[PDB]
């Protein structure tokens, strides 16, 4: 059948993956020990997906954990699931990395990239059929980055026919805490554009101004962030699991998502998010499902698209539903703002229906769109990249390990023609 | 793994690595014995000792620190002290003879016959150490003995392991108090050594730990005792990192990249704010907002140079304890917001965070607080040239006069090395005012 | 004894103008003497050790015989001024067999006698200040054929005027020698 | 054991890298012109030593002066002999396995080896006969590693090499003309 691989990538992707696969894990009803307790047949028959059964019915997760800093996945390891977790799967690394991008992407990797192709191959011939492959990762970090450069451009070329995901938390705006982090994330971004097909969108300073507008419960983990996003990725990832009349492939998705290669940056959106009051102060219905949906306060992706229009949109909606709702509020918005969409593409919503409600919840929804709110960020990096290029601060750390000004040039180069492409397109 | 290597030079350095010892020892509950209580510590040097002490089958931590020294007293001192069980003998590797304060007599005279010894000593460490991702160096700017004794070693290190870093700590000299007035001499001596291979050297002064003391430790006579207690705290704060675990995991490596723009330049100053009296504390509260007020006070540092005459380039706060993230980046942004703050135009980002879970415990027989929420803060900024401006205008008029050079010509020197170094130090400044200029 | 501390350099294991430099050297004085007196020609303080027999009087190292040597050097000088007497000395060492083994240097020796467990030689020289050289290797691969690895204990005689005992790995020259080293008259 | 306690001593001038997880290493003085005679077996003694950081010494070291030494070989075998036959009778499953495959590049390394040690398989051979099949990730097969040994050797051994392998080995199997 056909079926995705995960894969967690830097300090962030390790944690970011713990807090995925518990959720999961709980979601199928699996207890953290391994032998799962028989809730729901169509989960149990559709989890092979993502997991592969292992003596005594055990379904082992078919994820790829790579990092080079051995405390962050043994505390992952003692966390409750490390035992479901495979000591086969762990890689571990020859370095602290520094956050370097280029000595994480040119000596470090040089001497790993044979193995891991080996695990991950394996794990191919594991699988059947496959789509693709997911990664999660950020942008900014550095080991994530300098890697999933070199992992990526490899899988690419040995499988030019499935779908490489790519999960890249992105970084604060207005604070960044490392320097070179620019200078970093414009070389992840290159050959970012360069390869992928699917990048997600997703923001700190959007996930604080939430929990303060609605989690309201001062002080959470940015576990509980991980929480809210994991949440998101599983609304996404629920349609290929899931019967009911929706339509779930990734791809399926994507060619309505994408006019143009060029176009590669998604943001998300995830429907109810309730306060301590709002649990019995708020009914579930469509209508107000749909408002709270597309509303720039739900909105947690990057920054405000009210400084531009809306060119593809597409959302899931889960539980027990019918056509006609989801109909009136899509033609609901289209007539409230027939402004804010572009004409040259009218009707850019997409939409699917899930029938499995989660579990704690009757109704859900997840949604996922490409519009012009990119250009304040990358205009950001544009004049952050500029204004230490201006004197090359700190380069001599990296004319160390080999490199040379053309590369920053060209990569740059790319950057501002995406910017001219995004411009351009909506005006 | 996770580790490194300390070397302790100087009779000035052996009074803080004893203070410190104890402190780790302390906070690892390790009995002056060199074994455990029944509680499962102990094995082959794996846990929390294993980047420190090398508790072996025989269940004897072995610290992974050298400490040299050339004026026999004190190192036989400790050596009947309490933790001489716990100290290797030949580890407190001991001269039997005084450089007399001299750079050249230390560099030339002593160091030839113990370099050896003392590479014997890392090399038979090193075999046995795993990851050994740096060195602590514990010196002095004006070593009463150990600024000779420092650069050559220092050199042999660089020359043979040009891969690791070196961390360098010293006890600068005093703007105003100065015991000898040839430490000035020996003390740019080493600078100038230094800086061609010196990777990363952090600084800090006695006057402004007196002052603290008097100002929120409420104590008017104070001792190395205090001294090395808080200087300790320092790196204790520092080391955590690899002790525990936290909301991230910064390290070494990435202070030495991250905080120095340009080379030579890689001299950033400390700074702890949450230094307060027992009953200060108890009636009184502490948080993220005040200590980041207080540790950006401009008579909260140990060196006294003016921030309304200095500007910013680096800076890396490291919390550890019970905080969040929101305040964090509330309170960063709100500096970032404060005009009186000066940043260069090269870095809107110019700060890197550390954040550990584990609370900061309390040493017994200390004097400090019953803290929730600790801080370290590691600037650079361009205030500090006009300490070197201070040494430069004392040398030129000293070196005019060339008072008791004649010791030097007796032992065998020219003056070709201060010609060299007084340029040296020139092309310091002029860069300092060349990367200051936008 | 001191397994712990660097076989590099050089091993002064004696040397005369120590205050008390006879702990590790067990004296076995009989119808002799020790004594410290200054010379003429160094003008310095030396060690005299006498006796009517030689096999009644002599030092020895070390003191605590429970205890061995631990010395892989392989070259030996002795600092020795010749009385025109009857001196020997006698230095035992463990081999690539793990059996021990003697080497006896008696002046007197008229013939070169080995036995399976100790080897013999002549010593014969000049008048005055002069100097001892041996290796250890050398002497074992010609004789037993085995090869030296570490030293366990060393005895000295009476009938000698004595400034130091020093060991080393190599044939050193005359110039890094210290000027302690480098005597003169 | 005495090699251990001969380095604690300390003769060997080898110097090292490392990092966080892996390996590697370095070295201060050439071996070629110092020795593959008084201090080869000496130091594959390192090889039945099982401690650390002892054995990362063997476990390379042992490899290193193999590509850096070829034509040296020659004499030394008989006592090259002894700490093998060994670490075989000490009877460890890792300690095996890091023989296995040092003897695997020990015998690829250079010529002249199986010839010259044809005298000297009665005594290497039997007990790996009798460690045949008690039992990729990081080559940890006891058994595929054996057959491995087993193929290596016979070819390049010569001729009744592969009837004195079956005098000790009831399986064994020919690679050359099945
Ligand atoms: N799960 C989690 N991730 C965080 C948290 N805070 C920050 N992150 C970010 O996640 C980023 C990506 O991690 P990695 O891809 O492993 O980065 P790296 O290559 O190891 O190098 P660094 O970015 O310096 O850590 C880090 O750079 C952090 O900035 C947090 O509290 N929890
Ligand atoms: N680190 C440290 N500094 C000290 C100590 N006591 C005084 N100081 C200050 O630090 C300097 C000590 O350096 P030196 O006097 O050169 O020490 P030394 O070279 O190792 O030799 P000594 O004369 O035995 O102290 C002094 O000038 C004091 O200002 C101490 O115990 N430790």
């Amino acid at each position: 059948m056909r079926e995705i691989v995960h894969l967690q990538a830097g300090q962030c992707g390790n944690q970011i993956g713990a807090k995925f696969w518990e959720v999961i894990s709980d979601e199928h009803g699996i207890d953290p020990t391994g032998t799962y307790h028989g809730d729901s047949d169509l989960q149990l028959e559709r989890i092979n997906v993502y997991y592969n059964e292992a003596t005594g019915g055990k379904y082992v997760p078919r994820a790829v954990l790579v990092d080079l800093e051995p405390g962050t996945m043994d505390s992952v390891r003692s966390g409750p699931f490390g035992q479901i977790f495979r000591p086969d799967n762990f890689v571990f690394g020859q370095s602290g990395a520094g956050n370097n991008w280029a000595k994480g992407h040119y000596t470090e990797g040089a001497e790993l990239v044979d193995s891991v192709l080996d695990v991950v191959r394996k794990e191919a011939e594991s699988c059947d059929c496959l789509q693709g492959f997911q990664l999660t990762h950020s942008l900014g970090g550095g080991t994530g980055s300098g890697m999933g450069t070199l992992l990526i451009s490899k899988i690419r070329e040995e499988y030019p026919d499935r779908i490489m995901n790519t999960f890249s938390v992105v970084p604060s705006p207005k604070v960044s805490d490392t320097v070179v982090e620019p200078y970093n994330a414009t070389l992840s971004v290159h050959q970012l554009v360069e390869n992928t097909d699917e990048t997600y969108c997703i923001d700190n300073e959007a996930l604080y101004d939430i929990c303060f507008r609605t989690l309201k419960l001062t002080t959470p983990t940015y576990g509980d962030l991980n929480h809210l996003v994991s949440a998101t990725m599983s609304g996404v990832t629920t349609c290929l699991r899931f019967p009911g009349q929706l339509n779930a492939d990734l791809r399926k998705l994507a060619v309505n998502m994408v006019p143009f290669p060029r176009l590669h940056f998604f943001m998300p959106g995830f429907a109810p998010l309730t306060s301590r009051g709002s649990q019995q102060y708020r009914a579930l219905t469509v209508p107000e499902l749909t408002q709270q949906m597309f509303d720039a306060k739900n909105m947690m992706a990057a920054c405000d698209p009210r400084h531009g229009r809306y060119l593809t949109v597409a959302a899931v909606f889960r539980g027990r539903m019918s056509m006609k709702e989801v109909d009136e509020q899509m033609l609901n918005v289209q007539n409230k703002n027939s402004s804010y969409f572009v004409e040259w593409i009218p009707n850019n919503v997409k939409t699917a229906v899930c029938d499995i409600p989660p579990r704690g919840l009757k109704m859900s929804a997840t949604f996922i769109g490409n519009s012009t709110a990119i250009q304040e960020l990358f205009k950001r990096i544009s004049e952050q990249f500029t204004a230490m290029f201006r004197r090359k601060a700190f380069l001599h750390w990296y004319t160390g390990e080999g490199m040379d000004e053309m590369e920053f040039t060209e990569a740059e180069s790319n950057m501002n023609d995406l910017v001219s492409e995004y411009q351009q397109y909506q005006d | 793994m996770r580790e490194c290597i300390s070397i302790h030079v100087g009779q000035a350095g052996v009074q803080i690595g004893n203070a410190c010892w104890e402190l780790y020892c302390l906070e690892h509950g390790i009995q002056p014995d060199g074994q455990m209580p029944s509680d499962k510590t102990i094995g082959g040097g794996d846990d929390s000792f294993n980047t420190f002490f090398s508790e072996t089958g025989a269940g004897k931590h072995v610290p992974r620190a050298v400490f040299v020294d050339l004026e026999p007293t004190v190192v036989d001192e400790v050596r009947t002290g309490t933790y001489r069980q716990l100290f290797h003998p030949e580890q407190l590797i001991t001269g039997k003879e005084d450089a007399a304060n001299n750079y050249a007599r230390g560099h030339y005279t002593i160091g030839k016959e113990i370099v050896d010894l003392v590479l014997d000593r890392i090399r038979k460490l090193a075999d046995l150490c795993t990851g050994l991702q740096g060195f602590l160096i514990f010196h002095s700017f004006g070593g009463g003995t150990g600024s000779g004794f420092a650069s050559l070693l220092m050199e042999r290190l660089s020359v043979d392991y040009g891969k690791k870093s070196k961390l360098e700590f010293a006890i600068y000299p005093a703007p105003q108090v100065s015991t000898a007035v040839v430490e000035p001499y020996n003390s740019i001596l080493t600078t100038h050594t230094t800086l061609e291979h010196s990777d990363c050297a952090f600084m800090v002064d006695n006057e402004a730990i007196y002052d603290i003391c008097r100002r929120n430790l409420d104590i008017e006579r104070p001792t190395y005792t205090n001294l090395n207690r808080l200087i300790g705290q320092i790196v204790s704060s520092i080391t955590a990192s690899l002790r525990f675990d936290g909301a991230l995991n910064v390290d070494l490596t990435e202070f030495q990249t991250n905080l120095v723009p340009y080379p030579r330049i890689h001299f950033p100053l400390a700074t702890y704010a949450p230094v307060i009296s027992a009953e200060k504390a108890y009636h009184e509260q502490l948080s993220v907002a005040e200590i980041t007020n207080a540790c950006f006070e401009p008579a909260n540092q140990m060196v006294k140079c003016d921030p309304r005459h200095g500007k910013y380039m680096a800076c890396c706060m490291l919390y550890r304890g019970d905080v969040v993230p929101k305040d964090v980046n509330a309170a960063i942004a709100t500096i970032k917001t404060k005009r009186t703050i000066q940043f260069v135009d090269w870095c809107p980002t110019g700060f890197k965070v550390g954040i550990n879970y584990q609370p900061p415990t309390v040493v017994p027989g200390g004097d400090l607080a019953k803290v929730q929420r600790a801080v370290c803060m590691l600037s650079n900024t361009t205030a500090i040239a006009e300490a070197w401006a201070r040494l430069d205008h004392k040398f030129d008029l000293m070196y005019a006069k060339r008072a008791f050079v004649h010791w030097y010509v007796g032992e065998g020197m020219e003056e070709g090395e201060f010609s060299e170094a007084r340029e040296d130090l020139a092309a310091l400044e002029k860069d300092y005012e060349e990367v200051g200029v936008d | 004894m001191f397994k712990n501390t660097f076989q590099s350099g050089f091993l002064s294991i004696l040397y005369s103008i120590g205050s008390k430099p006879l702990q590790i050297w067990d004296k076995k004085v009989r119808n002799g003497h020790i004594k410290r007196i200054t010379d003429n020609d160094i003008q310095s303080l030396v060690l005299e050790i006498e006796g009517t027999n030689v096999s009644t009087t002599y030092i020895t190292c070390p003191a605590d015989p429970k205890k061995t040597l631990g010395i892989k050097l392989p070259f030996l000088v002795m600092i020795i001024k010749n009385l025109k007497k009857y001196f020997t000395f006698e230095v035992q060492v463990l081999d690539d067999k793990n059996v021990r083994r003697r080497f006896r240097a008696s002046n007197y020796q008229s013939t070169t006698r080995v036995k399976p467990f100790i080897c013999t030689m002549p010593m014969r020289l000049d008048d005055g200040w002069n100097q001892i050289q041996f290796n250890l290797s050398d002497f074992t691969r010609r004789a037993y054929g085995t090869n030296y690895i570490e030293t366990l204990r060393v005895q000295i005689h009476a009938n000698c005027r004595i400034r130091r005992v020093y060991f080393s790995d190599r044939l050193y020259s005359e110039d890094e020698l210290p000027a302690e080293f480098k005597l003169y008259l | 054991t005495t090699f251990r306690k001969c380095y604690e001593r300390g003769d060997f001038p080898i110097a090292l890298e490392h990092d966080s997880k892996g390996n590697k290493i370095a070295w201060k003085v050439e071996i070629e012109k110092l020795d593959y005679h008084h201090y080869l077996p000496l130091f594959f003694d390192g090889l039945s030593e099982m401690t650390f950081p002892y054995e990362f010494f063997a476990r390379r070291g042992i490899h290193d002066m193999l590509e850096h030494g070829g034509n040296k070989i020659l004499p030394v075998i008989p006592q090259l002999i002894i700490p093998i036959k060994n670490a075989l009778n000490l009877r460890n499953r890792q300690i095996i396995c890091v023989t296995l495959k040092v003897l695997q590049h020990l015998v690829v390394s250079s010529e002249m080896v199986g010839e010259a040690l044809l005298p000297y398989y009665r005594q290497i051979l039997p007990i790996l006969n009798i460690f045949k099949n008690m039992n990729q990730q990081k080559r940890e097969n006891i058994g595929d590693l054996i057959q491995e040994t087993l193929e290596a050797f016979e070819r390049y051994g010569g001729e009744d090499a592969f009837i004195n392998i079956k005098y000790m080995v009831p399986t064994y199997e020919s690679c050359l003309l099945n």
